[PDB]
């Protein structure tokens, strides 16, 4: 429970530094698109392995 | 995160209104000081007549 | 209640802001017509010379 529960707390570091540079994340479209796409991925990796 | 990244913004918008009010300043001196020589002008152009 | 302080705080902040920005452009205007007045004296000065 305290692993899960530490997952959960260094998961909202990753979100907290996402949001700070959403500002950014718009004027960078040419190439957020192909990053988005890339993070996307590395999720279904996990997830299928 | 909200609080932190909200009082964050803020620290951030005081010094922004500073230097808008410090420039406001040298602005505003700016213009009191161009009003003297405006000054000068008229009085130089009654001479002039 | 520290972020909704502190989110209150912050969009108190962006009124000043906004209410400062319009007193730069309009302090800046008058120093565009003052700095053009004083540029016909210079020259009026000059061909009095």
């Amino acid at each position: 429970n305290k692993a899960e529960k530490q997952k959960r707390d260094l998961g909202e570091e990753l979100e907290a530094l996402k949001t700070e540079l959403e500002d950014t994340l718009d004027s960078t479209a040419a190439q957020q698109e192909l990053r988005s796409k890339r993070e996307q991925e590395v999720n279904i990796l996990k997830k299928t392995l | 995160d909200q609080a932190d990244k909200a009082s964050t913004r803020l620290k951030q918008l005081k010094r922004q209104l500073e230097e808008a009010e410090e420039e406001a300043q040298r602005a505003n001196a700016s213009r009191r000081k161009l009003q003297r020589e405006l000054e000068d002008a008229t009085e130089t152009a009654d001479a002039m007549n």
